[PDB]
Formats: structure tokens, C-alpha cells, sequence
């Protein structure tokens, strides 16, 4: 279910556990599920609609939201939520690469040289 | 020959297919004791499945996807790509509303960093094999 | 005076610059482009003005500062760059 | 050679890649491909 | 006019010998002498030359005075003695020439239509290819001030013909020849960097100097302009220089495949002959 990932399906296999001793192990596995929702939604999402976010972190209008909408940011909209901007950063590169890529040839002439 | 019926059904994007091979010629695992791979594998199932239909449909309904995959849940189409997107499987931006999967495709960077790479291990390989040569030449 | 380039420029600046109507711009700019102080083409679907090359004239004090800094600016920059090239080939010349 | 471990235990090839996809789908095939005709 | 100047090494040998004439006996100033020329077409081309005494007196500064008898008679010796050379022009070792040297080539114009003079540089320090080529020229101004004479710069090349570059490559006895492609190019390649670099880092230390100290004027005209001209190319992407990466990396493309190919025919026939050689061959040995 780690490689689904899980989320929902662990949550249903959470509240049936013989167990035993392994509420200590599953409050600690609820919260590092928890944070990688946060992480995982976005990138990329474009929206994601306030309730259907609801859904998934349980409860009913909890603090953990406003501690990830200062966490996350990213952005709070009304009734909605947003990904901007954009998705995100907008990564080109443009010339960045263009330092790296002279440089590798620098190395792969000297290649040819020590043939040479 | 089991061994091969196993690729066969791996390399498919079908779980249904996957989950037969293991119950049927499980037996011959056990003696080689191969079961380590058996429960990493399915990550791999599921990823090249969502590989096709990634390149091979343009935008694809994350409802209506779960049954040919047998994924059974609308939740879990979410989950899928979540990963897909943080390992770097599918570029695609998908919108939830309804909701729908849209995917694009992207190029020209390409033929930039990819062969420059494989460069990088074929002059060096070749230049090994002249080193090679060379000393075995040297002897006389 | 645009720092830019950025060099393209707009309708509307050139209306508002110029106080002209947008159907004399044509002429405007055209004429430039007889007399040779300027090259930019000019795209008419958007009408928008897309300006190449430029005219320069006189200088100002400011002017020189901003020169000889935006100027040593290349010089520390190409130094720096190309004693790498001479770096990664300084051990297979000797 | 036969020392040490192993004593202890264009071509067609490409294309059969395509024909195993093949085997495992849609068959070859024939009779689907014609009963699919009056089906609708 | 002249586009660009041929200056053989044994014509300039000539002026360095001659430094080693009025060396010993000094003392100040440089070395003046009259420029033998070869013209065959609007590239120009030097072949011998001749010195002539020059003194420089000091107060009296900008005072300067040639020997035109014995010009004469050793100009009418080297007419002699070949029909196809002629006076081109003159020259002097420098390092740099002096405001008074505007005049020296007004003397001589009688002799030539166009007098080229040729700096010389005696001992080689900086910052590259040697010595210098003047023309003398009128471009008067937009300022309509009186027609000011000054010197514009023609490119210089080293070269020779047949007889000439066997003595020159036969007494250096020193660095490899070339070799072409292996050390010829990568040794050039530093040089376009490190000759690149130490030009523009003295020209650029001087623009900022010409601003704090030599003013008048200085800056302006010629300077700003070609300023601008500086701030014409940033020059990258955005963006077609993005587009040129692929196709300069697929330009690579088949060079590496090649370079496989053949690397593989090498280790084909030398390893497959070898082999047989070495085993075949001292089998019969012992």
C-alpha cells in the first residue's frame, strides 16, 4: 500500500489492527502519512476544491490546514486552493545550462587528448 | 519456463494477470527464493501501465481509467499519479473538478542532455579499448 | 533609457509619448526607419513595436559611471570563466 | 572451463517481442474479428 | 587602399641587427630606417630594407633629420642590384611613436605616393603577434576643424615566400612543428582565451583611467559610440539559442558513432594481427 501510494487504503487497514503495542507505531505513521499528503498533492496539481481536501485530512475544520496553509504556501483561496504560481517556478532554463553543457565539454575534449 | 510466464505477465499493464502467476507458480519461487522481488513488483506493474495510457491517450478520465487497470476506487487514480508526478513519471497537469486528467507532450530539449550523456560512456569506452589494445600490442 | 532588452515596445507607449493618433504611428516610426536611426520592426497584428539595434547619442556623467561599471563587468566575468577552460586543460598541456 | 562455481548448479527475436504481445492479446485473429461484425 | 602589410622575418631581423649597431655606441631614442616594399596587388609585402643615421635632438624636442644623400646612393644600390624592390614606406623600432613622427613621413611622400611606416618592437614581451602598420590618411571631422593627420591602423602578418622560411624554421631548433591536429589547435585554443583576456583587460583598465586622468577629450567622439556598439549583444538566449543546443549536440551525434566505428577497426586489425604474430610466431621459436 506504500507503493499505491497509501493514504486511504492504510487508513482503512488503521482501524483494524490486533494489534498489538503498535498504537505507539501508528500515531508516529499517521504523522509522517500526514505531512506527505501535504507534500504529494502539489506539485502538480492545477486546483484542488476545499471540501475534497477535507476528505483527506479527516476531522472537521482542523488547525492542521491553517498550520499548512503557513507550511505549504502556495496560497488559500476561497472555497478553492491554488497551485500558483506556476506549478511551480517555472524552471526554463535557458542559459543555466549552458555553463554546464561547455563544461562537459571541456572534460570530454581531455578525454580526447589523453587518447590522444 | 514458469520464470517466463512471469516476464510475460509483467511487462503487460494487467494487475489481474500479474496477481495469477504468483498463486499459480509461486511453488518454484520458494526454492529460489525470489520472493524479495514478487512485493517490490508491483510498484513496477502499476507504473508501466500508467506509462501506456500516459503517452497513448492525450487526456484520460481518472474515473473511468480504474477499471481497465482494476485500481476499483476513484481515490487511488489520484494516489497513482501523485507519485507518478514526485517520481518524475508523467509530466501531465491534472485538474480536479470532476475530475479529469489532461497530459502534453514536451521536447526539443531532448537530444540536448540525453546523447551527451551516453557520449560520455562511449568515447570513454572507447578510448579504453585503444588502452587496451595498446598493451596487448606492446608485448612483442 | 529602457535599461531592457526588454527592447520590444508597445503602441500605447508611443500614443502616449507622442499624443498621436495610432493610425499616424505607421508614418511615425516608418520615417525613423528611412533615416536610419533605428532597424526595429514593427508588428502590425498587435500593433505592437518591436525595436533592434539603436541610435546612440552624447553621454552623461551618470552615464560614464553606469558605463565603466555595466563595462568591467565583462572583463571580471569572461576572466573568470575562461581561466576554467584553461583549468580543466592545464594538466594535459605541461 | 569447468573450474569453480558452475559446477556447483536480424534476428526473429525483435519481432517475437511483438508477436509474445500477440500471444497474450487479441490472439491473432479471425473469428473475433468476424463475430464482432454482427454484434453490432 | 592598403588592406593589410606582409613583414618577412629576415627584413625585420634587418632592424633588430641594426639595434645591435647603434647599441653599443647608444644611446637614446630608436632606431629609424627607410622600409623596402614588394607590391604585387593591394596586399602589401615586404622583402629587405636599409638604415639610415637618425639623431632626435631634445630641445628642439620635435626636431628630426635624415641622411637623403646616402639615401639616394643606397637605394640606388639595391635598384641595382634587384629592379623589383622599392621603398614602401619607413620604419622605426618604437615601442611607441612620438607626435613629431606625423611630419617625418610628409618628407618622404616625394618618393612614394603612400609612405606606410612600420612600428618595430626589438625585444618580444607583450601582448602577442609583433610589430604594427600605419597608414597615413585625412578623415578630417564633423566638428570642421582644420584637416587633422592621423595614422590608422593596417593589419600585419608574418610571412615569407620559399628561401625565406628555411633559414627562419631551420635556426629555432626549439618547439614541435606544427603539429595539425593534436597540439596545434588545443595550444591556439588557450591562446584565444589568455590573448583575448590580456587585451581586453589593459584596454579595459584603460577606459576607466581615460574618465579620472587624460581628459581632454576623451570620450568624446570615438569613445561612446562604439560603446554602444559594446552594448549591442548581451548575447544568449532567449531564444533560438536554446534551438542551437540539440542540432550542436547532434552535430556531435555522428562524430561519436564514426568515432566508435573506427575505434573498433583499430583494435580489430591491430589486435587480430598482433596476436597471430606473437603467438604463431614464437611457437616456431621454442
Amino acid at each position: 500500500y506504500l507503493m499505491e501510494g497509501s493514504y486511504n487504503k492504510v487508513f482503512l487497514a488503521k482501524g483494524n489492527i490486533p494489534a498489538e503495542s503498535y498504537t505507539f507505531f501508528i500515531d508516529i505513521l499517521l504523522d509522517t502519512i500526514r505531512d506527505e499528503i501535504a507534500g504529494c498533492i502539489e506539485k502538480a496539481y492545477e486546483k484542488i476544491l476545499f471540501t475534497e481536501a477535507t476528505r483527506i485530512l479527516f476531522f472537521n475544520t482542523p488547525k492542521k490546514m491553517t498550520d499548512y496553509a503557513k507550511k505549504r504556501g502556495w496560497v488559500l483561496g476561497p472555497n478553492n486552493y491554488y497551485s500558483f504560481a506556476s506549478q511551480q517556478q517555472k524552471p526554463e532554463d535557458t542559459t543555466i545550462p549552458s555553463t554546464e553543457l561547455a563544461k562537459q565539454v571541456i572534460e570530454y575534449a581531455r578525454q580526447l587528448e589523453m587518447i590522444v | 519456463m514458469p520464470y517466463f510466464l512471469l516476464t510475460q505477465a509483467v511487462r503487460t499493464g494487467n494487475l489481474a494477470k500479474f496477481n495469477q502467476v504468483l498463486d499459480q507458480f509461486g511453488e518454484k519461487f520458494q526454492a529460489d527464493g525470489t520472493y524479495t522481488l514478487i512485493i517490490r513488483l508491483r510498484h513496477n506493474v502499476i507504473k508501466t501501465g500508467v506509462r501506456m495510457i500516459s503517452l497513448s491517450y492525450s487526456r484520460i478520465s481518472l474515473a473511468d481509467i480504474a477499471q481497465k487497470l482494476q485500481l476499483d476506487s476513484p481515490e487511488d487514480a489520484e494516489f497513482i499519479v501523485a507519485k507518478a508526478i514526485r517520481d518524475g513519471v508523467i509530466e501531465a497537469s491534472i485538474n480536479h473538478e470532476k475530475g479529469y486528467v489532461q497530459s502534453k507532450e514536451m521536447i526539443d530539449i531532448y537530444s540536448t542532455r540525453e546523447p551527451q550523456l551516453a557520449f560520455h560512456q562511449r568515447i570513454s569506452f572507447c578510448l579504453d579499448i585503444h588502452n587496451m589494445s595498446v598493451k596487448a600490442m606492446r608485448f612483442p | 533609457t529602457r535599461p531592457a532588452n526588454h527592447r520590444q515596445l508597445t503602441f500605447e507607449e508611443i500614443a502616449k509619448s507622442a499624443k498621436i493618433t495610432v493610425n499616424e504611428v505607421e508614418l511615425l516610426v516608418m520615417k525613423a526607419l528611412s533615416v536610419g536611426l533605428v532597424k526595429g520592426s514593427i508588428d502590425e497584428v498587435d500593433k505592437r513595436v518591436h525595436m533592434t539595434w539603436v541610435q546612440p547619442r552624447v553621454l552623461d556623467l551618470q552615464q560614464i559611471k553606469g558605463m565603466k561599471d555595466r563595462l568591467e563587468f565583462w572583463c571580471t566575468d569572461v576572466k573568470s570563466m575562461e581561466m576554467l577552460v584553461e583549468h580543466q586543460a592545464h594538466d594535459i598541456l605541461t | 572451463m569447468s573450474e569453480k562455481k558452475q559446477p556447483v548448479d536480424e534476428d526473429n527475436w525483435d519481432d517475437d517481442n511483438v508477436e509474445d504481445d500477440f500471444s497474450n492479446q487479441l490472439r491473432a485473429e479471425l473469428e473475433k474479428h468476424g463475430y464482432k461484425m454482427e454484434t453490432s | 587602399a592598403v588592406q593589410k602589410v606582409v613583414v618577412h622575418p629576415l627584413v625585420l631581423l634587418s632592424v633588430v641587427d641594426h639595434f645591435n649597431r647603434i647599441g653599443k655606441v647608444g644611446n637614446q631614442k630608436r632606431v629609424v630606417g627607410v622600409l623596402l616594399g614588394s607590391w604585387q596587388k593591394k596586399v602589401l609585402d615586404v622583402s629587405n630594407s636599409f638604415a639610415v643615421p637618425f639623431d632626435e635632438d631634445d630641445k628642439d624636442d620635435s626636431v628630426w633629420f635624415l641622411d637623403h644623400d646616402y639615401l639616394e646612393n643606397m637605394y640606388g644600390m639595391f635598384k641595382k642590384v634587384n629592379a623589383r624592390e622599392r621603398i614602401v614606406g619607413w620604419y622605426h623600432t618604437g615601442p611607441k611613436l612620438h607626435k613629431n613622427d606625423i611630419a617625418i613621413n610628409e618628407l618622404m611622400k616625394r618618393y612614394c605616393p603612400n609612405s606606410v611606416l612600420v612600428i618595430i618592437d626589438v625585444k618580444p614581451k607583450d601582448l602577442g603577434l609583433p610589430t604594427e602598420a600605419y597608414i597615413s590618411v585625412e578623415e578630417v571631422h564633423d566638428d570642421g576643424t582644420p584637416t587633422s593627420k592621423t595614422f590608422e591602423h593596417v593589419t600585419s602578418e608574418i610571412g615569407a615566400e620559399e628561401a625565406e622560411e628555411v633559414g627562419v624554421e631551420h635556426l629555432l631548433r626549439d618547439i614541435k612543428d606544427t603539429t595539425v591536429g593534436t597540439l596545434s589547435q588545443r595550444i591556439t585554443n588557450q591562446v584565444h582565451g589568455l590573448k583575448g583576456l590580456n587585451s581586453k583587460l589593459l584596454d579595459i583598465r584603460s577606459y576607466l583611467e581615460k574618465v579620472a586622468t587624460g581628459k581632454l577629450p576623451i570620450n568624446h567622439q570615438i569613445i561612446y559610440q562604439l560603446q554602444d556598439v559594446f552594448n549591442l549583444l548581451p548575447d544568449v538566449s532567449l531564444q533560438e539559442f536554446v534551438k542551437a543546443f540539440y542540432l550542436k549536440t547532434n552535430d556531435q551525434m555522428v562524430v561519436v558513432y564514426l568515432a566508435s566505428l573506427i575505434r573498433s577497426v583499430v583494435a580489430l586489425h591491430n589486435l587480430i594481427n598482433n596476436k597471430i604474430a606473437n603467438r604463431d610466431a614464437e611457437k616456431k621459436e621454442g
